[PDB]
RNA sequence: UAAGCCCAAUUAGUGAUUGCCCAUUAUUCCUUUGGUAAGGGCGGAAACAAAGGAGAAAGUGUAGCCCUUCCGAUGUAGAUGUGGCCUGGAGGUUAGGACGAAGCUUAUGGCGUGAGCCUAAGAUGGACCGGCCUCUAGUGCAGAUCUUGGUUGGCGUA
RNA sequence: UGCAAGGCCGGAAAGAAAAGAAUUAGAGGCACCAAGUGGGCCUUCUUCGGUAAGCGGAGCAGGCGAUGCGGAAUGAACCGC
RNA sequence: UGAAAUGAGCGGAGUAUUUGAGCUGCGCACGGCGGCCGCACGCACUGGUUUCUUCUCCGUGAUGCUCCAUGUUGGCGAUGGAAAUGGGGUGCCCCCACCCGUCUUGAAACACGGACCAAGGAGUCAAACAGACGCGCAAGGGAGGAGAUAUGCCAGUACUUCUCUCGUACUGAAAGGGAGAUGCAAAAUGCAUCUGUGGUGUGCACACGUCAAAUCCGUUUGAUUUGCCCAACACC
């Protein structure tokens, strides 16, 4: 199946908003935290500083959450729940969760693929 | 930059959904969000301004003010035409101080059950919003109510008891107490009853 | 419940809600009441007038049941009177009998207009009510 | 230590950060209480008498729209 | 006695057919001819409901509620085309009978299915042939009886 | 600096109304890499295939009042270890 | 086919489309006769100024010229450090912001307004070009609270419901000559929001008497502005 | 600067357009210059007389 | 023969009134987000299968019903909101797991402004466990001369 | 039948002309419940004490504190924003 | 890239209308000297003329509620140790760029705490009162304790209420009293009636008209009169 068009994917920003100073400290995970430092340079914007997260960054509403690929994509464990993507086929994929074994994965690749639902992570060919 | 000092002040803060969980109360916001969007009636729109309200802002009524009231329009009101239908976003609580009233039609988000059945046995009848909705879908020839709140006991306990010209209560959980200094001229003074505004 | 608390929103502002110059220190009033004349003066003044000093009699060993005198008034009768009964009710028949204090009301008052008349036995009655209830074909019996 | 005790230096501006309402329209709160008292008493009977001569104006008013 | 209004006010946050994964609001219920969460298209809820579904070959089928029996689940849904071959536009018209506000999606699907079924179709072919290629060392035979 | 704009002196352009002579103008900055990569035309003239490689860009305006040009690179801004190094400006997109 | 509802809409909505070409024809032969009386009365007027100039000249005599009625304000200073009373004059006059401009009457009260707030606008008197160039490219109007583009005659008419505004002309008619509607006129604008001057300024902390921008400039506010339009 | 709303707003600017073109026509413009001088000197002789 | 000081210009006694360079400002365009927000649409329009597609929810808030329009957007202490993120248990409802659960590893990509979520690969593991609605709490760490355990440069040094 | 006060019954009201003859990013009112603050400091004019102070004390107003960005090489507060 | 080309620009028709520039008519304005002059091209007659200068007049709703999909020429790409694009990683370049947390008017500070990592680590529970918001019932609400019997699996759920509580009344230190309206009248407990806002001003909706604007001619959207005025506020 074919995604359905969209404008072209802008993505304002590709560089993710890391924690000051973590590449500092071993223990201080990349996750963001808001600095709350009365002194700190990073909430006072100084010029050379890392830049913090703010509600000007959102993605355009059109092109949110789609993939490279085009489509949207869809959690899905079992083989009956390709059928509520089976009409919606051009605007979701399926994801296969992870802990779906290899057995019902070989039935939900089969399914999928005669019903036309794409697949996010099913059989290369 | 622009010089907007103070823009904050003129923002008002105004209910536009209402934080009831009652399914029907919703649907009837459903009913009257249409009907206040799609007609001309002022009717419909304050009706729904009130049904979004919190529920201490939809004072209840008594049956008697509605009769007293329904009673000084029915005089100067051509006795050719019919009494309007009271309406009142909110609550018709029975009156026992009042046992002789007319035959009226009501309409009440909710009826006590003795205010009902002295309605009915008066000849008058309790409507729900959706028949108002069905036989007045503007509001022609109807009277809009509002229960009192003035009397209310939080009203009665706002603001200090001690300065000059106040008369409200204190939180106070014994009424023998704070009785003294402060209230009597004999006890060093007395907080002043009136205030010249 | 624990989730809707301001703490769940405070997690990571290292002072919730206390500030940095004035901190959450233990008792920096006084603990309870204390000063309510000194340094509370205004709080107490402005909000709880004459809560200091005395006034008037002592009344050692107070027992309220020999006090109890509970009061309805007449516009209020028709509490306490069958829903049957207030119909065939009228001046100059044969009225319904009110007996207060097995309803829990000792004094009749007489506020506003009597919707009902009827014979109501009172231990107390006010004045106007024994005048108005008259007035309007009532009686009222006195028991004890 | 010793430090500063007055200055009137932000004040005016926080009284004019909601300004200074101005005052109340002289038709409202317009009690007479503690004005002259003779002047007080006379009016007073004529407002009695006013309130009356209301009460017999609408009784007369919904006779006559009664009449019609 | 209690209308689909009430029902959806009750059911659309929390409903066994609502499959809420990831940031998305899809529906499972059988007689949804989309997938979407929406009052229109819930046919459990609504009083008259008509859905698209594929049959046995080439066939294309037409499940109805009339909302005559509603008080009975097993007469509730009523087969009544079962039919191979038919237009799409006479499916969509067997669906406007009870649902005309479900015409246009019913149409669609059921130029879906057919899409669906000569698919499956080829597909099934070159599995066929791609099986008669192997071994197979082990197959499975279901018991009959 | 904003890199997403580069200055190009060019020889005998001299002042602004020779840049804006200039202006439109394609131009080309022409480096090599290690590596033998993909070329325009590598399949059908393989005697292209080199480490030399160009970037492009055009002239958008004058800078200045002496001939200096401003040059906006195609999608990236050009790398600056090409300060103090040789720019070509073409004679296209022509207008005479 | 389409149901009773469907054809009584189709019906509406095509006597609908006639009468708003209809409308739109008529507004358009009245902004003519419009523009073409406003026209032949801005040449009669300059011609009569200058027949009254030479007759004057030639025996020895002086024409005082009418003192102009309108004067062009746009502020040339930030939101920064502004004092009370300044403050509450350039919102008065609605100017909130760095190079926006209004046009406003020019007497006594207008006058000692604008002289308290001296050092933070420029300011002048408009010809006819600068008022036709700020209305037709830089015009917005407040409908429903709203920064509109004016953008045709239909806007202007339905936003003044006023027989005298009905058009382009007839806005800087009215704004031009501080005509009977200039304060409705004006009001139902945005203020103009206009770009800094191209070719920049000479010294905005100084009056243009001395070599700066900030004062009464009389009629070179109109140079200022064409850079700045 | 834009043809369409310039017209749109005001369906007179041809008309001034046309008369601004003859202003700027040579012929027109020196003819022009000529009466206007001879006019206006005429009229001043006239007056102070 | 300033690249100094005072004065004065803008390509110069030619023919008119913007030399040039730099902002988180101004104007404008695009996207986001929030309004004291402002308007439309929502009674399926008629027809239409494979060898123009899809959607269209009467709605505070979501992947926001959908479309259009305007305005604002920084912030310590502090307040408030969030179909906002996350953790251990409970009532429900749906799933997954020996064809490999939890845990753990990552130049492992994708999605989200972000808290985080999800996939892939383990040449990891060996048995449980995910999603969604609601309930509940000993529920989120970088620092307290913080507590306990382990490690560590100094150092093959004194 | 004059004065004062409260009403009632009517009339007239450029709804405020003209003379420079206002303007408004001009909805007014009314409450309820709470936080942090209650060490300030700088500048401009006005200043009091002091020889003076980057000293001490006040008035008005803008600031920094709480705020960066552009500029004065550098600087919490100056210029611009 | 024509999946609404709204146009002086597209498509049709006509070779004209009319707007300036000219030089001209009648007054009227306008300037001297006090009606005689002039008049610079002012106003009205949209005057006359046209000597020269312009182009002017019609046309397309959405039976599209929304979103996405349409040109031209090369290069590369023909299923692979691939071509592209994006992401990830490391180095380099030119510009940027003081150490975090904290107290403080002010911290990069020669101010204090700061070797690393793991796990642990701080607004809780209870009671009284208030305000907001949710829910039930309402002049009444509600227990609690405890019994009863489903009940002998089941610390739950179902049922009961004699009472108890706080509200329907609050005043006085207490003894003790205790609140409706209208009408007539003026009795130191006055009579009658009772379907009723105690009165006045300001005040939603609605009902009678009345305007102005816009109208697809159905309507609707602002104001206003009069009546009643709900809630509320202010004087009595
Ligand atoms: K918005
Ligand atoms: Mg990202
Ligand atoms: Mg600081
Ligand atoms: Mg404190
Ligand atoms: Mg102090
Ligand atoms: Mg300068
Ligand atoms: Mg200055
Ligand atoms: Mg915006
Ligand atoms: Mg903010
Ligand atoms: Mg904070
Ligand atoms: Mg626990
Ligand atoms: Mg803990
Ligand atoms: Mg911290
Ligand atoms: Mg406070
Ligand atoms: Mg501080
Ligand atoms: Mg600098
Ligand atoms: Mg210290
Ligand atoms: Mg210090
Ligand atoms: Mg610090
Ligand atoms: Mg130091
Ligand atoms: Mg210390
Ligand atoms: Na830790």
């Amino acid at each position: 199946v074919k995604p359905t068009v969209s404008k072209a994917i802008v993505k304002k920003r590709t560089k993710r908003f890391t924690r000051h100073r973590y590449e500092l400290f071993p223990q201080l995970s990349s996750s963001w935290r808001k600095p709350r430092g009365e002194d700190s340079p990073v909430r006072r914007r100084y010029k050379g500083q890392k830049a913090m997260p703010n509600k000007g960054y959102g993605s355009d509403r059109a092109t949110k959450y789609i993939t490279p690929s085009g489509f949207r994509n869809f959690p899905i464990n079992n083989v009956e729940d390709l059928y509520m993507l089976v009409m919606q086929n051009r605007k979701y994929a399926g994801v296969i969760s992870h802990t779906v074994g290899a057995r019902k994965r070989k039935a939900i690749v089969r399914k999928a693929m005669e019903l036309d639902v794409r697949l996010a992570n099913g059989n290369a060919k | 930059g622009v010089d907007l000092t103070g823009i904050s002040k003129k923002s008002r803060v105004i209910r536009h959904h209402t934080y009831s969980t009652n399914p029907y109360i919703k649907l009837l916001i459903k009913l009257y969000k249409f009907l206040a969007k799609r007609t001309s009636s002022g009717f419909n729109k304050v009706v729904y301004q009130r049904l979004i309200k919190s529920r201490s802002n939809r004072a209840p009524i008594s049956l008697s003010r509605i009769a007293v009231v329904m009673k000084r329009k029915a005089v100067f009101t051509a006795k050719s035409k019919a009494a309007p239908i009271a309406v009142v976003v909110g609550d018709v609580l029975d009156d026992v101080r009042m046992a002789r009233i007319p035959a009226m039609r009501v309409c009440a988000l909710r009826f006590s059950k003795s205010a009902r059945q002295s309605i009915v046995a008066a000849g008058g009848e309790c409507l729900t919003f959706d028949q108002l909705a069905m036989i007045a879908p503007t509001g022609k020839n109807t009277y809009l109510l509002r229960g009192r709140k003035s009397g209310r006991e939080s009203v009665r306990h706002f603001g200090a008891s001690g300065v000059p010209g106040s008369h409200s209560k204190p939180y106070a959980t014994n009424r023998g107490k704070e009785t003294k200094r402060g209230r009597r001229t004999g006890r060093s003074y007395k907080r002043k009853a009136f205030r010249h505004v | 419940p624990t989730r809707f608390k301001k703490c769940r929103h405070q997690r990571g502002s290292t002072f919730c809600g206390y500030g940095r110059v004035g901190k959450h220190r233990k008792h920096e009033s006084g603990r309870g009441n204390a000063g309510g004349m000194h340094h509370h003066r205004i709080n107490f003044d402005k909000y709880h007038p004459g809560y200091f000093g005395k006034l008037g009699m002592d009344h050692y060993h107070r027992k309220k049941n020999p006090m109890w005198k509970p009061t309805i008034n007449l516009n209020n009768l028709s509490r306490l009177i069958a829903a049957e009964e207030a119909a065939k009710a009228a001046k100059g028949g044969t009225l319904p009998v009110v007996d207060l204090q097995s309803s829990g009301y000792a004094k009749l008052l007489g506020n506003g207009h009597i919707q009902v008349p009827c014979i109501v036995k009172a231990r107390y009655v006010s004045k106007l009510a024994d005048k108005k209830i008259r007035k309007a074909g009532g009686a009222v019996v006195l028991q004890a | 230590a010793k430090s500063k005790n007055h200055t009137n230096h932000n004040q005016s501006s926080k009284n004019h950060r909601n300004g200074i309402k101005g005052p109340v329209p002289l038709h409202l709160h317009n009690s007479k209480r503690g004005s002259w008292l003779p002047a007080l008493v006379n009016a007073r009977r004529v407002r009695k008498h006013n309130q009356k001569a209301a009460l017999k104006k609408r009784r007369e008013r919904i006779a006559a729209f009664a009449a019609k | 006695s209690h209308s689909v209004d009430l029902q959806w006010v009750l059911v659309r946050q929390n409903s066994r057919f609502l499959q809420k994964r990831g940031g998305i609001r899809m529906s499972n219920d059988p007689f949804n001819n989309n997938g979407n969460w929406t009052k229109r298209h819930c046919g459990f809820l609504n009083e008259k409901a008509a859905v698209v579904k594929p049959a046995k070959g080439g066939a294309i089928c037409v499940t109805v509620k009339d909302g005559s029996s509603n008080n009975k689940p097993r007469q509730t849904y009523k087969k009544t085309v079962h039919a191979a071959g038919v237009r799409a536009s006479d499916v969509s018209r067997a669906v406007a009978a009870v649902r005309p506000d479900l015409a246009d999606v019913s149409f669609r699907r059921a130029r879906r299915m057919a899409c669906i079924a000569s698919r499956t179709a080829k597909v099934a072919a070159a599995r066929k042939a791609r099986s008669e290629k192997i071994k197979f060392s082990r197959k499975s035979a279901r018991a009959k009886r | 600096q904003t890199k997403q704009t580069a200055l190009v002196r060019v020889e005998n352009v001299n002042t602004r109304e020779d840049a804006t002579w200039y202006v439109g103008k394609r131009v080309c900055y022409v480096y090599h890499g290690k590596k033998v990569k993909r070329c325009v035309r590598w399949s059908k003239a393989p005697a292209r295939r080199s480490t030399t490689r160009a970037l492009w860009g055009r002239v958008t305006r004058p800078h200045g009042n002496a001939g200096m040009m401003r040059v906006k690179f195609n999608g990236a801004s050009v790398p600056a270890s090409a300060i103090g190094r040789r720019i070509r400006v073409y004679l296209y997109p022509s207008q005479i | 086919k389409r149901a009773a509802f469907k054809q009584q809409q189709t019906e509406s909505f095509k006597k609908a489309v006639v009468a708003r070409k209809a409308a739109k024809a008529a507004l358009k032969k009245t902004a003519y006769l419009r523009a073409r009386k406003y026209s032949r009365e801005y040449r009669g007027a300059e011609k009569k100024l200058v027949t009254l100039r030479r007759q004057a000249a030639s025996h020895g005599n002086y024409y005082l010229e009418a003192k102009p009625k309108v004067a062009v304000v746009t502020r040339i200073r930030g939101i920064a450090k502004v004092n009370p009373k300044q403050r509450k004059i350039l919102q008065l006059l609605r100017l909130r912001q760095i190079f926006n401009t209004v046009f406003v009457k020019m007497n006594k009260p207008m006058e000692n307004m604008l002289r308290a707030v001296e050092p933070y606008i420029a300011y002048g008197y408009p010809s006819l070009a600068t008022v036709r160039a700020m209305v037709y490219k830089r015009g917005y109007l407040k409908i429903n609270g709203q920064r509109v583009k004016i953008t045709d005659n239909q806007m202007i008419k339905d936003k003044y419901n006023n027989v005298d505004i009905v058009c382009a002309e007839d806005m800087v008619n009215q704004i031009y000559t501080c005509g009977k509607h200039f304060r409705t006129v004006t009001h139902g604008m945005w203020p103009f929001k206009l770009a800094p001057p191209a070719g920049g300024m000479r010294q905005k902390r100084r009056h243009f008497v001395e070599g700066g921008d900030y004062g009464n400039r009389d009629t070179l506010i109109n140079r200022f502005l064409a850079r700045m339009i | 600067k834009n043809r369409r709303l310039r017209l749109r707003l005001n369906p007179y600017v041809k008309r001034e357009t046309a008369a601004a073109k003859g202003m700027r026509n040579v012929a027109n413009r020196d003819a022009r210059r000529k009466a206007k001088l001879a006019r206006v000197t005429k009229a001043k002789k006239a007056a102070t007389k």
